[PDB]
């Protein structure tokens, strides 16, 4: 199957016969599960992304099915508003992006060109907007907020930059703030034509 | 983990 990017990636997982809405997101290490209560084990974990870190329990060892197909490895269970399913089970999956073929054994970063400058980004399918570290960008910018891990972050948002990624142009918003990494987000991955596909 | 998601 083919997993356009247009709208959020998300899909029904089912865990021990609890059902729930999942995100398929390439820019997660692991997969990380709003409050339930699993079997077994678990040992406290910090995890990080936009805003800091959250504590949850990491179980190993979970089957999880995700669109008819069978993975079984950790999960992490805390407080997040979306569930993530992250390159951890993705792998398991057969689940890539093309657009080319990139698989999710590693982070999927890439070189891209913005302002003259090369940075390294990570594409990620889980953001719906592309967020770099602090730099200065030509143009007119207006604040914004974005949602993060304790509240809302404070970025600059810059309309219709260039960016050239894997050898595509693209010509949209950038947000610039305090994230873990450079991230490209659907706004731009849709723009050179990024599927996900089993 | 790094677990970027961003709404």
């Amino acid at each position: 199957p083919q997993i356009t990017l247009w709208k959020r990636p998300l899909v029904t997982i089912r865990i021990g016969g609890q059902l729930k809405e999942a995100l398929l997101n390439t820019g997660s290490d692991f997969t990380v599960l709003e409050e339930m209560n699993l079997p077994g084990k678990w040992k406290p974990k910090m995890i990080r992304g936009i805003g800091g870190f959250i504590k949850v329990r990491q179980y190993d060892q979970i089957p999880v099915e995700i669109l008819g197909h069978k993975a079984i490895g950790t999960v992490l269970v805390g407080p997040t508003p979306v569930n993530i399913i992250g390159r951890n089970l993705l792998t398991q999956i057969g689940m890539t992006l093309n657009f080319p073929q990139i698989t999710l054994w590693k982070r999927p970063l890439v070189t891209i060109r913005i302002g003259g400058q090369l940075k390294e980004a990570l594409l990620n399918t889980g953001s719906d907007d592309t967020v770099l570290e602090e730099m200065n960008l030509p143009g007119k910018w207006k604040p914004k907020m974005i949602g993060g891990i304790g509240g809302f972050i404070k970025v600059r948002q810059y309309d219709q930059i260039p960016v050239e990624i894997l050898g595509h142009k693209a010509i949209g918003t950038v947000l610039v703030g305090p994230t873990p990494v450079n991230i490209i987000g659907r706004n731009l991955l849709t723009q050179i034509g990024m599927t996900l596909n089993f | 983990a790094t677990i970027m998601m961003q709404r």
